[PDB]
């Protein structure tokens, strides 16, 4: 089900409208770490719209560069959150 | 990384060689749309479930699968004063002439 508000933490996926670092969004907040190319990584978060999540929030095992992205459904729940990378 | 936005597009109808013609107005502001479509895609982005898959398997493999694209998906009207009509004066709404927001389709 679609959720009529979710407020979530947003780091370099912020609409240009983003107040406080936040957005806002009827689907997930997310967090993502993933890993540059001098294995470099960068975490980063924002709000994912409720149509495409289920495909978003599951993650290819076969990206061309490791990542793992987390969805939750509570406001700011994505602040403060660290997925680590898949064992190697 | 510069992802998908709404970037600024000014209409000069003088510029267009279009003054013989338009009476108003002169210029607007219908802005574009430009950008990165990667994994993963914000919510303003507005995705189709198509543009998550296609995204998802650009991800795994670009060479095989490209990215999807940085377009308009909200736009709205301007009105315009012309005449070309062997100059019989006419007044024209015309839809999606403003870009209001993009996404990646």
């Amino acid at each position: 089900d679609t959720l009529p508000f979710l407020k979530c933490y947003c780091s370099g996926h912020c609409p240009d409208d983003a107040i406080n670092n936040t957005c806002i969004t009827n689907g997930h907040c997310f967090a993502i770490i993933e890993e540059d190319d001098q294995g470099e990584t960068t975490l980063a978060s924002g709000c994912m719209k409720y149509e495409g999540s289920d495909f978003q929030c599951k993650d290819s095992p076969k990206a061309q560069l490791r990542r793992t992205i987390e969805c939750c459904r509570t406001n700011l729940c994505n602040q403060y959150l660290q997925p680590t990378l898949p064992p190697v | 990384k510069a992802r998908c936005s709404r970037k600024a597009l000014h209409v000069n109808f003088k510029d267009m060689g279009w003054d013989d013609w338009i009476i108003a107005p002169l210029e607007y502001e219908a802005f574009h749309c430009e950008g990165l479509c990667e994994f993963p895609l914000a919510s303003h982005l507005e995705p189709t479930n198509h543009a998550v898959i296609q995204t998802l398997m650009n991800s795994m493999d670009p060479e095989s699968t490209p990215p999807t694209c940085c377009v308009p998906t909200r736009l709205s009207p301007i009105s315009i004063l012309f005449i070309d009509s062997a100059n019989n004066v006419v007044y024209k709404q015309y839809e999606d002439m403003v870009v209001e927001s993009c996404g990646c389709r």
